[PDB]
């Protein structure tokens, strides 16, 4: 079966370039055009161009002409897409897609799609998050529960992971998708619902990782100072 | 991707003083080309693909001949109308039965009868069409540079050694100039033109074995059928029902399914491999012109190998009038030319056997390296020889 | 801005028929055949229809396409939950000399017509941490979960007065239990947090509001 | 008095049989240049020098200077197999055909 395997997710600063790869298999490589199509987060599909692996001829989307380059290596059945002078608006999932089988550029369309490569362009400067504890309610009632959590504030680019107690605590955990603020920075929260009766006897630590900035934080979340019960 | 070992191989020597050659490639075939003072190469067509077929008809071999019906009508009471006549749920056919008092009817004579049997399909001997820019060819070129029994068939190794390549040809750009490192390059101008056989033939599909049949033999055959719908016509092949029964039950024997009807007309239509959506044309061909004034030798400034050479086994018959064999070099020295030729009788001065693997030579400087060699010996007995004098070894051979 | 125009959203109940329009011009749909792609959440697009009305193998007959003049349409009969996805039309454009796409339609599948029951959002609101306040910053965090259908609006109040400045709210996302979640963040100065009796996060869902309130000196 | 079209030419689909011993087809011109003559002929075998198929649509040519214009063409190809060709050299495209 046709298979297209793309390179992994990337982050870049504005002004830099990115080169994404697509390794093809399961068909005669030089007999089918390869398309590239991108999709900004929450937005629609945008065709970027097409390359003929036989000979290497290309046609690019007019709006990208001058800063996109498509190439191929026929011995490794790999197609590449390089986009330069990146800006925030180039944040997107980039897909390679094998053409249906047209013998002409006219009337070609993508049929078999790769898994996509997320490229985030952010500053932009890289920034590791600040991590703040979200302290549990001081309430104490029989069989009661409390929400506690961590706020992962102002980072760029994606992604961030959060675990609790090194992954040992999973029941009642809800980690929310990030908000992208007008500042261009992300924030997210992770919350755990736990028994109130045992707050202060149980240790709760959120383990936050932001690999693009090599930031790793482990924040203890404890009862409020005003809490006289826990 | 190279010729050695294939049964559909053809050897060529373009012309005299020709830097190019005109050729013909087809499906599972390969071609080895020789040219004075230049490497030998193998042009080979790998794949034929349309980079979108459509069904046309569908004859069935069938099952459902289970449900029955027999709308009875007494003599002079007219015809019989079976309710199973409103929907193609069943196939109905009228008849008449001699009867009367004997079997519940008032008068004596012919009474109407209109029975019905059901119809759905089992094994659909499906068939489709082949519309004549989506045709792309995949040609692979090999270079008879240094090799070993081992590396000779490894596409990888060869590409790595820049002694192989696989490019595609399209009506858009029917040519290409494949570069092969220090060997220069070969530029084919294959002309997508082919016989070939006009789309006029239909695409016959039978269970697993696909075939290519004549529009008519197919279209003009006798079997139930259906275009692109779940609706079937001419299901009359639900035959041998009319035992010319009684109003009680009209035997509706399912007509024996005899795949012979099909099979018998096997040879007529050419067989072809077909995957759910693809039809590799073999059937198909390609006229090319292997221009190669840019193809060039290598390791020509090296000295002759001067150290012992041992055979690694009885040479083998390629079935093409040439033989293959693999040497081993005791030599410690580096890349040197291999002194092998075919002599008519021990210690003759002039050779007689032309080497397919022209200008052979030990690729590495790492002693005890292997060397593969294909050569055409003269007819009758002859001697293969490597090295000279008292280093020289030999092995006899007799062509027929 | 996309070259072909589709509705941003279409919804239906399981079992019903829905249609998705795609409007173009004489240079694309008017002259050339239309393709459709289906993109399930978190996955790559797959080809759903080609050549106006042809289905690739594996695509069920309840998906059907049509074209009429400069417009095209996708009809989905027997709507199923698994059909929830973004759908894109596409065609070659003679004027631009390349493939063009519609802007995409998000198809949502509602609860059963005879009654998927509405579920009100659960709201948890956290005040600024002491740690953040010491850094001279303040963020109120409003976490919204377990709602259906998956649409809410969020409003913030300082005392009883609307605040729009400093509000950032996510799109809704599907939870493991098939209900939806979202979050909203209010950024304030520590002085603003001190300057009011309380702040509130108000979540409106299907015409009903759920409100939570926090205050700077309480111990909730 | 115009010059020959010198830019790529793409087929827009398998030529069709008029049932009269001629076929029809429509081209598209990548060309940006204006009204130029369309270099189409019918060749008996790839890269032959002399034509063999007479054009019904004699002296064809891209009407407008607006790139990617379409051109309809009806021509009678020779019996048996033949090649329709547009442009020349490495710009040139082709499509085979077999009359009966």
């Amino acid at each position: 079966q046709v298979q297209l395997v793309q390179s992994g997710a990337e982050v870049r600063k504005p002004g830099a370039s990115t080169k994404v790869s697509c390794k093809a298999s399961g068909y005669t490589f030089t007999h089918y055009y390869m398309h590239w199509v991108r999709q900004a987060p929450g937005q629609g599909l945008e065709w970027m161009g097409i390359i003929n692996p036989s000979g290497g001829s290309t046609t690019y989307a007019q709006k990208l002409q001058g800063r996109v380059t498509m190439t191929r290596d026929t011995s490794t059945s790999t197609v590449y897409m390089e986009l330069s002078s990146l800006r925030s608006e180039d944040t997107a999932v980039y897909y390679c897609a094998r053409d249906w089988g047209s013998n002409y550029v006219w009337g070609s369309y993508p049929k078999y799609w790769g898994q996509g490569t997320l490229v985030t362009v952010s500053s932009a400067s890289t920034k590791g998050p600040s991590v703040f504890p979200l302290a549990p309610s001081s309430k104490s009632t029989s069989g009661g529960t409390a929400a506690l959590g961590c706020l992962v504030k102002d980072y760029f680019p994606e992604p961030v992971t959060v675990s609790w107690n090194s992954g040992a605590l999973t029941s009642g955990v809800h980690t929310f998708p990030a908000v992208l603020q007008s500042s261009g920075l992300y924030s997210l929260s992770s919350v755990v619902t736990v028994p109130s009766s045992s707050l202060g006897t149980q240790t709760y630590i959120c383990n936050v990782n932001h690999k693009p900035s090599n930031t790793k934080v482990d924040k203890r979340v404890e009862p409020k100072s005003c809490d006289k019960t826990h | 991707f190279n010729c050695l070992g294939m049964s559909n191989r053809d050897f060529l020597e373009g012309v005299s003083g020709a830097t190019w050659v005109d050729l013909v490639l087809e499906g599972d075939s390969c071609v080895t080309i020789m040219s004075k003072d230049k490497p030998t190469i193998d042009v080979k067509m790998m794949n034929m693909e349309a980079a979108n077929l459509a069904e046309v008809r569908s004859y069935c071999y069938l099952a459902t001949v289970s449900d029955l019906s027999t709308k009875a009508a007494c003599p002079t009471m007219g015809e019989a109308h079976n309710d199973k006549r409103a929907d193609p749920a069943f196939v109905c056919r009228q008849g008449v039965v001699d009867r009367g008092w004997g079997n519940g009817c008032g008068l004596f004579g012919k009474g109407s009868i209109d029975t019905c049997a059901k119809f759905a399909c089992s094994t659909k001997a499906i068939g489709r069409t082949i519309l004549k820019e989506n045709i792309k060819y995949e040609v692979a070129i090999f270079v008879h540079g240094p090799t070993t029994v081992e590396s000779h068939g490894n596409y990888s190794t060869q590409v790595g050694a820049t002694q192989a390549g696989r490019f595609s040809i399209t009506p858009a750009a029917p040519s290409y100039t494949l570069k092969l490192g220090e060997y220069g390059e070969v530029t084919v101008d294959c002309e997508p033109r082919s016989g070939i056989d006009t789309n006029a033939y239909y695409v016959m599909t039978v269970g697993t074995k696909t075939f290519l049949v004549h529009r008519e033999w197919f279209m003009d055959l006798n079997l139930p059928w259906s275009s692109a719908g779940s609706t079937v016509w001419r299901n009359r092949e639900t035959l041998m029902e009319f035992e010319e029964p009684h109003a009680t039950k009209q035997s509706v024997i399912a007509l024996g399914s005899q795949e012979g009807a099909l099979h018998q007309a096997l040879a007529g239509a050419i067989p072809v491999e077909f995957s759910s959506n693809t039809v590799k044309l073999t059937s198909g061909h390609l006229k090319c012109r292997v221009k190669m004034e840019k193809l060039q030798l290598k390791g020509t400034t090296y000295g002759v190998c001067s150290k012992a050479f041992k055979f690694l086994g009885t040479p083998a018959d390629t079935g093409h009038g040439t033989v293959v064999l693999e040497l081993q070099y005791t030599g410690t020295d580096g890349p040197c030319k291999v002194p092998i030729s075919s002599v008519a009788s021990l210690n003759d001065l002039t050779p007689v056997g032309r080497l397919v693997t022209v200008n052979p030579f030990v690729s590495v400087a790492t002693a005890n390296a292997k060397v593969l060699i294909e050569l055409e010996p003269p007819f009758g007995d002859s001697y293969i020889v490597v090295g000279r004098g008292e280093q020289q070894i030999n092995h006899h051979w007799h062509k027929s | 801005q996309s070259v072909l125009t589709q509705p941003s959203s279409v919804s239906g109940t399981p079992g019903q028929r829905v249609t998705i329009s795609c409007s173009g011009s004489s240079s694309n749909i008017g002259s050339n055949t239309v393709n459709w792609y289906q993109q399930l959440p978190g996955t790559a697009p797959k080809l759903l229809i080609y050549g106006n009305n042809q289905r690739p193998s594996g695509v069920p007959d309840r998906f059907s396409g049509s074209k009429s003049g400069t417009s095209a349409s996708l009809a989905i009969s027997g709507l199923q939950s698994e059909d929830e996805a973004d759908y894109y039309c596409a065609a070659w454009d003679d004027s631009l000399n390349g493939p063009v796409f519609g802007g995409g339609t998000k198809l949502t599948v509602l609860g059963a017509a005879a009654g998927q029951p509405k579920a009100a959002p659960s709201v948890t609101l956290f005040p600024p941490s002491s740690e953040e306040l010491q850094a001279n910053k303040a963020t109120l965090v409003c976490l919204i979960s377990d709602f259906y259908p998956g649409a809410v609006t969020v409003a913030w109040k300082a005392d009883s007065s609307p605040v729009k400045a400093g509000v950032e709210t996510t799109t809704p996302s599907k939870q493991s239990n098939n209900k939806y979640a979202a979050s909203s963040y209010l950024s304030l100065t520590p002085e603003q947090w001190k300057s009011h009796r309380s702040y509130s996060c108000q979540v409106t869902h299907e015409g009903s509001t759920v409100e939570k309130t926090v205050a700077p000196t309480e111990c909730s």
